[PDB]
């Protein structure tokens, strides 16, 4: 098949700027037979771009396309804060029909810190033999964090799991959230839940507890 | 109103001729796999009239050995369409 | 131009499964319907096509004997229907519509899910606000359901401003687990209701959760 490479796999541009995506084909196409899909997270993907350089319905004028032969490129004349999605090239000039991998566009901002909160397990969730511990970064940016559980001051691990949002496409800030399991006999035994958080908005880490059994 | 006689032949040219149709008012148009090909990579006849009061015109494009199977004639006239596959 | 799939589906190793399209807002015979498979985190895979005038399919010979595709015009709809299933074809699935692309209007996709486990509703657990700036936090977790996916919303569609639903965990249970929050003024905890929707269509789950503050 037609191979379609894209580069580069990931890049973060800041707004207003200028960005350039590539698709490289394995062997010579018309330039009537590339098309370009942009996907939204949570979304599926949308035309873009068809026949390399035409904008497709409800698409804004930021956005053209260039190429021949092996080399097609996608240009976003000056990001904005709804262009965080994965962009997608696709050759329709041999069977089968190929896509290329993606390029996630993400965008930069000015850093902010998460706000962090810390919710105990429901007395509903207790009753059933289980209690889960959450901790909520949110409206971070850049996506980098740490986040750890103490639980009576003692460092926790291999007991919590973690989930990102995508990039928001109007405030371009990450959610996260952090869920600490343990048995209701080994919640009931322990007084301190704390999740405590790093991150390079904070001038040092930011630690959220409660005391179980505690108003 | 006076529906087109549609015709595709192999020669690879294909054409597609749409023929004894009424009012001059018509879509004609190659896909490869569904597509529509641009005007630029097409050849266009004129919508003329044929002495019987009515009409017919024509649209080729220039494809390779093995992919006539990927194209196809799309014809829109008077509210009616029809795609018709290159023959065999 | 809508083209709308028929719903998530949980399918046992072995069967078969069918997904419906419906095309609206153009005549069904006129363009092309296209099937796409996108794994979870991966790129787009063109499955096959099918010219609805005549009804002549062409295929990906990845897909060959594996996909097979149908029309029915009372329904103007288009069918994938996919044979012998194994977990590598647990995906989203896509109709589209071909035009000036392959591929100009999309659906909303199908999430096949395929597995020998039973289907199981979430248990709904309120995310408690208590004592960040004025600002309070509150959720719901969503917990030990299988398969993907839920819906959640927030006072029945009306509260849509500062909510965060994340992707689910798959758990070492075998069953999956998310958490939706929601920022909102402190001062709101007095006067608002907060209630979550959970929406989980394969086991025909739906429950609406209030989320009071914690009372001490």
């Amino acid at each position: 098949e037609i191979i379609l490479t894209q580069s580069p796999t990931t890049m973060a541009a800041s707004p207003g700027e200028k960005i350039t995506i590539t698709c490289s084909a394995s062997s010579s196409i018309s330039s009537h037979y590339l098309h370009w899909y942009q996907q939204k997270s949570g979304f599926s993907p949308k035309l873009l771009i068809y026949r390399t350089s035409n904008l497709a319905s409800g698409v804004p004028a930021r956005f053209s396309g260039s190429g021949s032969g092996t080399s097609y490129s996608l240009t976003i004349g000056t990001m904005e804060a709804e262009d965080v999605a994965t962009y997608y090239c696709q050759q329709g000039s041999s069977l089968p029909l190929t896509f290329g991998a993606g390029t996630k566009l993400e965008i930069k901002r000015t850093v902010a810190a998460p706000s962090v909160f810390i919710f105990p397990p429901s007395d509903e969730q207790l009753k059933s033999g289980t209690a889960s511990v959450v901790c909520l970064l949110n409206n971070f940016y850049p996506r980098e964090a740490k986040v750890q559980w103490k639980v009576d001051n003692a460092l926790q691990s291999g007991n919590s799991q973690e989930s990102v949002t995508e990039q928001d496409s109007k405030d371009s800030t990450y959610s996260l959230s952090s869920t600490l399991t343990l048995s209701k006999a080994d919640y009931e035994k322990h007084k301190v839940y704390a999740c405590e958080v790093t991150h390079q908005g904070l001038s040092s880490p930011v630690t959220k507890s409660f005391n179980r059994g505690e108003c | 109103t006076v529906p087109p006689m549609v015709n595709v032949t192999r020669s690879i040219t294909v054409t597609c001729r749409a023929s004894s149709f009424y009012p001059r008012n018509i879509i004609l148009t190659w896909r490869q796999d569904g597509v529509s090909l641009s005007h630029d990579t097409q050849q266009w006849g004129d919508v003329l009239p044929d002495g019987n009061g009515t009409y017919q015109t024509w649209v080729a494009t220039r494809i390779c050995r093995g992919e006539e199977q990927r194209f196809t004639c799309y014809m829109e006239h008077s509210g009616n369409h029809s795609t018709h596959p290159v023959p065999s | 131009i809508q083209l709308q799939q028929s719903g998530p589906e949980l399918v046992k190793p072995g069967a078969s499964v069918k997904v419906s399209c419906k095309a609206s807002g153009y005549a069904f015979t006129s363009q092309n319907i296209y099937w796409v498979k996108q794994s979870h985190g991966k790129s787009l895979e063109w499955i096959g096509y099918i010219e609805p005038y005549n009804v002549v399919p062409m295929y990906n010979p990845k897909f060959k004997g594996k996909a097979t595709l149908t029309v029915d015009k009372s329904s103007s709809s288009a069918y994938i229907h996919l044979n012998s299933l194994t977990s590598e074809d647990s995906a989203i699935y896509y109709c589209a519509r071909s035009g000036s692309s392959n591929f100009d209007y999309w659906g909303q996709g199908t999430t096949l899910t395929v597995s020998s486990a039973s289907t199981k509703g979430p248990s709904v657990f309120p995310l408690a606000p208590s004592s960040s700036g004025g600002t309070a936090a509150l959720g719901c977790l969503v917990k030990d359901y299988f398969p993907e996916p839920v819906t959640v919303s927030w006072n029945s569609g009306a509260l849509t401003s500062g909510v965060h639903t994340f992707p689910a965990v798959l758990q070492s249970s075998g069953l999956y687990s998310l958490s939706s929050v929601v920022t909102v003024p402190s001062s709101s905890l007095g006067t608002q209701t907060y209630i979550c929707n959970v929406n989980h269509k394969p086991s025909n789950t739906k429950v609406d959760k209030k989320v009071e503050p914690k009372s001490c």
